[PDB]
């Protein structure tokens, strides 16, 4: 998260302590002919900090590749999620039987790449886009 | 068998088969089976995992990639597994032909795409030539060399990216930069692999100069990966620090833009082989050396030559220090996955003959690289070295079995490395021994902290060192509980 | 900076690590030092493959313990057998001192410093280096003036730590301050270590080598009568002794001239010699008869 | 299968088939054996050398 | 009579065990080994040992044994007519 903005909020929240104490304090009820004391009167201050969350979920092992239960879509070039190490098996799926993509055989494309057909059905627009265009 | 038969059910049938070691019998004795995908992947996995004889195991793979040939659908995964296993150009080279009968261009590209991921970077280029003479549905090139195909997963690493500079800022603006030179830059290597963040590098100019020694090398050398396989940037970048482009600051800086330009294009070397390869020539000393030979030897791997194996040689037999360390791994990148006699000699022999440290660690790692998928046959080359003289040698031994082996975890090759490490006290060949198991092992990786843990209650904490290391490879895709809990009591140990 | 200072391993020669201990060993409780005479290689390679001494003096680790007479001497005799060296740098012995530099050898290793940036002061061990397992450390010595100004650093980069502490926490923050530590390593070949491992060709006979049967038998006879005593102890004892704490044994099991350990030890020798006296002396007879 | 029932024909009836599963269980059986002391093997030493490292290290 | 699917189920009980007795020969081999990593423990302690040797040797200050109040720790009186609290060194009895 980096310290720098961490401080900034600190300060601010102990400006509202200062402010409440000062004018409660003032106010003499024990320089009154009633006492009820003054030095009950005796406030503390506050500060913020924030650090980032640990919450294990999803885990069979420490560190496996936490399985889900539940699929979800997504698109070539992109984790829209974002996709976890190594499972050869839960990426591909079934292929979707709409998409411009589809094939001869189900369940053949694990992370390592793979290009199906459009000759079994096209629908769904090609976008062709490698980062040749960025190099030269 | 003919019960088996009967039932018609395949995974019955690869079990029973396997037991017998008759190939006729794995297919069905009579073809009956045809599910392409599923069961028959199986196989290939149940044949390595029981299995140690190489022999059987190859003609098993090889006759089951043959009779799925002859059916309209073949699958892409059955020869990958083929190709890195038995490093032999016929499996792909099979389906491919058939493949022209069909006409499907399309199917072509798909087993091309996968191919350039899970098989050897050095194999694809052996692969071609004979490809374009059995015939293909030529535009297939692009993607096998790896031009094309490395473009497309750039556009998936950057557009995803996340993940800032700012940890780096703090660090170096509060305190001189020399020792935390090298903390940054691994960090900022490392963690913006694929993405643009050239923004860094080029305004803080400033924060290379700073450093001394190694870790000067080690700067501009950094800048690599973060632009891999980017065409633009790479060549800018490191000529500030070449002498391409003024204030190239030392010849550290200049060996590690070298360094820099062959990660970048490595795995489809084009223009860029050239230039390296003439600088090799050319330069042959010390510090600038070490960068190029390194780069010279990853440019070449996708495109092969000959010529870059021939110059490493003789940079080597010079006695230049620094430049030697490099050599070595880059000899055993080039000739890779076919076993070359000349380059496992010339490697091991150089060893002996030089009592300059940085060389030596260098090559130790090379011998091992070339031999890969050799199984058995590294057996005899490790305990060779094992056997000899010098200590550092029989760290040499330790490497070619660490390679060779995976693809397979097998009894002959865990049985050597611990035998070094008992008969010695000595703390380099214990560390060294527990990482190469963590390799054979993660073929069944649950294995492995069991083995482990037994090593590190050593008197000596370098054999910690390796134990955390053996782990980290056997896991590094998907890992065990057992392996994260045996990892912690080090990182809370006091000793660095 | 284009400058080099980093760590330096030394690469220690069989005959260089016996023959500086030696020295040192020698030297107790004066301080003693000597040249290391080698070559550089690689480029934080500093190979000592020998070594003499500097006369074994009080006033010595000094820059007034280096003789240019016996330097030269030494130099001369190496020409006619055709070895060239150079002065890699400074061997020393501090017997009341650890594996640490003190303040006695800051003026010798500032000399030798100027001179070759690639000369170090290795501190060898003597018999006071309480953390003593022959561990030798390298270091070289800067101020702190030069530290802020971050040379120090450079200096500690490329080496594995380890911790000592034979005198405390001071020596620790110069521990720090140098190298920390270095890593030594030692060049050696199969041939050498050969040589080293034996006591003597004499094992050859003397191994066979018996007394005389009178005196084995008397022996077995003395240990027999020394168990016999140890015998009531355990008998009282075996009803737990197995458990901790040396104190609480003392009553309960008879913990004070435990039994367990008088039984074990004789036991031991009882068995080793009986058995090796009568076998030898019995093969002997076959072979010679 | 199982141990027992007794049932004629072998040649492709496919009874013999699952009863030879019921004889694999069996060649399990005889390995659960070895596989087990050799744990209980390995486990002696390591108590022993557990005990030897605690010396050294302290 | 079979001719169900049933010989699948019954052929996995088999693989599952090939695999995992494949695990244990490693661990056969590791088992030797450890034998011998013992005898080379042995050899690194020895070693190891010269280090509490030369703490053992001089200097050294004769002192006069209290009491022991317990095995790591102890209170001892030294011949400087002032007491200390000690440290045993590996135990001793």
């Amino acid at each position: 998260e980096v310290p720098k903005e961490k401080e900034k909020e600190k300060v601010s929240t102990a400006v509202l302590s200062i402010t409440a104490k000062a004018k409660k304090k003032e106010k003499e009820k024990e320089k009154k002919e009633e006492e009820k004391m003054e030095v009950d009167e005796a406030e503390k201050k506050e500060e913020k900090e924030k650090k980032k969350e640990p919450e294990p979920n999803f885990q069979l092992l420490d560190n496996p590749a936490r399985v889900m239960p539940a699929q979800l879509k997504v698109l070539s070039m992109t984790e829209t999620c974002r996709y976890q190490p190594f499972k050869p098996l839960s990426i591909g799926g079934i292929i979707i039987l709409k998409d411009t993509s589809e094939d001869i055989e189900e369940l053949v494309e694990p992370v390592a790449a793979h290009g199906p057909k459009i000759e079994e059905e096209e629908q769904e627009p090609e976008p062709p886009e490698p980062f040749e265009y960025i190099d030269d | 068998f003919q019960r088996c038969l009967d039932d018609h059910k395949y995974k019955q049938a690869i079990g029973i088969a396997l037991e017998t070691r008759r190939l006729d019998v794995f297919e069905k004795t009579i073809l009956e089976s045809n599910d392409v995908p599923g069961m028959l992947a199986y196989s290939l996995k149940l044949c390595m995992s029981l299995m140690q004889n190489k022999q059987f195991r190859n003609k098993v793979l090889r006759v089951l990639v043959k009779i799925y040939m002859n059916l309209e659908k073949p699958d892409f995964i059955n020869v990958c597994q083929c190709l890195i296993f038995l490093d032999d150009t016929q499996a792909v080279s099979d389906i491919l032909e058939k493949l022209v009968k069909e006409d499907n261009l399309l199917m072509a590209y798909q087993i091309c795409f996968d191919l350039y991921e899970s098989a050897s970077q050095q194999f694809l280029s052996s692969v071609i030539q004979n490809l374009r003479t059995v015939g293909t549905p030529l535009k297939m090139i692009k993607i096998l060399s790896g031009e094309m195909a490395i473009e497309l997963h750039l556009q998936f690493l950057i557009r995803n990216n996340n993940t800032d500079l700012m940890i780096l800022k703090n660090t170096k603006d509060a305190v001189r930069n020399s020792v935390c030179h090298t903390a940054t830059v691994i960090a900022n290597s490392f963690m913006h692999c694929g993405t643009t963040s050239d923004q860094f590098l080029r305004d803080n100019l400033e924060w290379l100069a700073r450093a001394t020694n190694w870790a000067k090398f080690t700067a501009t050398a950094s800048l690599g990966v973060i632009h891999k396989g980017h065409e633009k940037e790479a060549l800018q970048l490191m000529a500030t620090y070449l002498p391409k482009d003024t204030s190239p600051g030392s010849a550290y800086q200049e060996g590690g833009g070298l360094y820099a330009l062959g990660l970048i294009h490595a795995n489809h070397g084009g223009d860029i082989i050239d230039y390296l390869l003439n600088q090799l020539k050319n330069a042959s000393n010390d510090i600038v050396r070490h960068g190029g030979s390194l780069g010279l030897g990853l440019a070449a791997m996708g495109t092969a030559r000959q010529d870059v194996y021939d110059l490493l040689k003789t940079n080597l037999y010079q006695d230049d220090a620094v430049t030697g360390e490099a050599a070595g791994l880059a000899l055993g990148l080039v000739m890779l996955g076919s076993k070359n006699t000349q380059a496992i000699e010339d490697m091991v022999g150089y060893a002996q003959e030089t009592q300059h440290e940085k060389i030596l660690r260098g090559l130790a790692v090379g011998i091992a690289l070339v031999m890969y998928g050799r199984m058995e046959e590294a057996d005899a080359l490790i305990e060779s070295l094992c056997r000899d003289k010098d200590p550092i040698l029989r760290r040499s031994g330790m490497y070619t079995v660490a390679m060779a082996y995976c693809g397979s975890g097998n009894n002959k090759a865990i049985r050597r490395l611990l035998h070094v490490a008992v008969s010695d006290v000595n703390d380099d060949v214990r560390r060294a021994a527990v990482e190469s198991l963590g390799f054979i092992l993660f073929r069944t990786p649950e294995q492995c902290p069991s083995v482990v843990s037994l090593l590190s209650e050593s008197y000596n904490p370098h054999v910690r060192y390796g134990a955390a290391m053996a782990l980290g490879v056997c896991c590094a895709g998907t890992g065990n509980k057992e392996a994260i809990n045996l990892l912690e009591p080090m990182t809370n140990d006091p000793v660095n | 900076a284009p400058a080099v200072d980093t760590a330096e391993q030394v690469y220690i020669s069989s005959l260089a690590l016996l023959k500086m201990l030696k020295h040192g060993r020698a030297g107790v409780p004066m301080e003693v030092m000597g040249l290391m005479l080698g070559e550089f290689v690689d480029d934080y390679t500093v190979r000592v493959i020998d070594v003499f001494a500097m006369p074994q003096s009080g006033t010595g680790v000094s820059v007034e313990a280096v003789d240019p007479v016996f330097q030269a001497k030494m130099l001369d005799m190496l020409k006619q057998t055709g070895r060239p060296e150079m002065v890699v740098g400074w061997y020393h012995s501090h017997p009341g001192f650890g594996c640490w530099l003190s303040g006695v050898d800051i003026n010798t290793q500032q000399s030798f410093e100027a001179l070759s940036e690639r000369a170090v002061a290795v501190v060898v061990d003597p018999i006071q280096s309480v953390k003593g397992k022959v561990v030798i450390d390298a270091f070289r010595l800067i101020n702190a003036n030069m530290m802020v100004l971050g040379h120090e650093p450079r200096q500690t980069t490329s080496n594995l730590g380890h911790l000592n502490k034979p005198s405390i926490q001071a020596l620790i923050h110069g521990l720090n301050r140098h190298y920390y530590s270095i890593t030594i390593n030692y060049r050696k070949n199969e041939l050498e270590q050969k040589m080293l491992l034996n006591l003597h060709k004499k094992s050859w006979m003397e191994g066979l080598t018996l007394q005389d049967y009178s005196e084995h038998c008397k022996h077995n006879e003395s240990v027999v009568k020394e168990m016999l005593e140890l015998a009531k102890n355990y008998n009282k004892a075996v009803e737990e002794e197995d458990k901790m704490t040396p104190e609480q044994l003392a009553i309960k099991n008879v913990g004070k001239q435990d039994p367990k350990r008088h039984l074990e030890e004789h036991v031991d020798v009882l068995m080793t010699s009986n058995i090796v006296q009568c076998l030898a002396a019995m093969l002997d007879t076959v072979v010679f008869k | 299968m199982a141990l027992d029932g007794p049932e004629q024909m072998e040649l492709e009836e496919g009874k013999a088939g699952s009863g030879l599963r019921q004889y694999y269980l069996s060649k399990i059986e005889e390995l659960q054996l070895i596989v087990n002391d050799k744990s209980q093997n390995l486990r002696r030493l390591q108590a022993q050398r557990n005990e030897l490292n605690a010396k050294v290290r302290l | 009579s079979f001719l169900g699917p049933e010989p699948e189920d019954l052929e996995d009980l088999y693989s599952r065990y090939k695999k995992l007795q494949q695990e244990l020969e490693f661990l056969e081999v590791q088992e030797e080994y450890i034998k011998d990593e013992q005898k080379n423990l042995k050899k690194e302690f020895l070693h190891a040992q010269e280090e509490v040797k030369r703490i053992q040797s001089i200097p050294l200050v004769i002192g006069q044994f209290l009491e022991a109040v317990d095995q790591n720790t102890a209170i001892v009186g030294s011949t400087t007519g002032s007491n200390y609290y000690v440290r045993i060194l590996s135990t001793i009895d």
